[PDB]
């Protein structure tokens, strides 16, 4: 049911991440012109992609709903389980409750780069979600005391 | 080191151990800074203390200044040779147990993501709440709590 064009997928558009959670789940088809195809594609646009998508997948599992935070630098902004994406005039909070930074286990980082990511996070009146990626995904949650 | 002095007169920093008190150089810098009285009565010195301090701990200036900051905003703490113990506004150190674990680093340290959790699940570990201290140039110090994420 849908139609792979550059970084998006053309449905009834959609960003490859969220393609991609579909084909894996069962509910999408894609093709070029007419799976391990169009992963390929997708860690060609992004490097990350992997990393990006096991966190994504395991939070869309348990209820939440994820949608981006670019224009605050960070990968994802995550509304808590029983959601309500558009709510009303707002106000559940209002791109509401934690601004998520997929990671790998591996990956190494300064406190430069720690204290930026809250400081984002603080800037949005967010929480600053941490999920590592290794065999297994744990989220962990930074609040910045005053102390 | 071990210093044969009332433990109220070293701002309850170290461990009471009866008759003595054990305490570390970067908690002893702070005493020798605000009481300087201690030098002559108990004969130290401050630039030997910082020389076995540095060479004990990498971490030695920000132990210091987080345990600096945390006393002179009327809390009181001890450091346990890894974790800074926490405790809140008005008890002595050992009475109770912790408020928080608190690990202190400068923002030019760098770690691995995996690392930086390993750190947390020891405060874990010891049943306790877990706070990263981050602490400039400057010697001021910031302060971020973690939690683990699970409803279910």
């Amino acid at each position: 049911i849908g139609y792979l064009f550059g970084n998006r997928v053309l449905v009834d558009e959609l960003p490859l991440i969220e393609a991609y959670y579909l084909l894996d789940k069962g509910e999408l088809e894609v093709y070029e012109d007419d799976k391990e195809e169009f992963l390929k594609k997708c860690l060609t646009y992004d490097e990350r992609f992997l990393i990006r998508y096991k966190a994504y997948k395991e939070l869309r599992d348990k209820g939440y709903t994820l949608g981006t935070a670019l224009k605050f630098g960070a990968d994802f902004r995550v509304y808590d389980i029983g959601v309500i994406p558009k709510k009303g005039k707002r106000s559940e909070r209002e791109h509401s409750k934690w601004v998520l930074y997929p990671v790998s286990k591996d990956e190494t980082f300064d406190f430069y780069e720690f204290a930026s990511k809250n400081r984002v996070a603080h800037s949005t009146r967010k929480k600053m979600l941490m999920g590592i990626v290794s065999d297994k995904i744990e989220f962990i949650e930074v609040s910045w005391k005053k102390p | 080191m071990n210093l044969r002095i009332p433990w109220k007169e070293v701002y309850y920093l170290g461990y009471n151990m009866g008759n003595y008190i054990k305490i570390s150089e970067p908690e002893l810098l702070f005493v020798l800074r605000n009481k300087p009285q201690i030098k002559d009565r108990l004969k130290l010195d401050e630039k030997t203390i910082i020389k076995e301090g540095v060479k004990k701990y990498k971490n030695f200036w920000e132990i210091y200044y987080t345990v600096k900051d945390l006393i002179l905003r009327g809390y009181r703490v001890r450091f346990d040779g890894f974790f800074i113990e926490l405790y809140e506004k008005g008890i002595i150190p050992g009475t109770i147990e912790q408020d928080y674990l608190v690990y202190p680093v400068s923002g030019e340290i760098r770690m691995t993501w995996g690392e930086l959790l390993d750190i947390y699940n020891k405060a874990i570990a010891r049943k306790s709440k877990f706070m990263l201290a981050i602490v400039d140039s400057e010697g001021d110090v910031t302060y971020y709590e973690f939690r683990k994420l699970r409803s279910n």
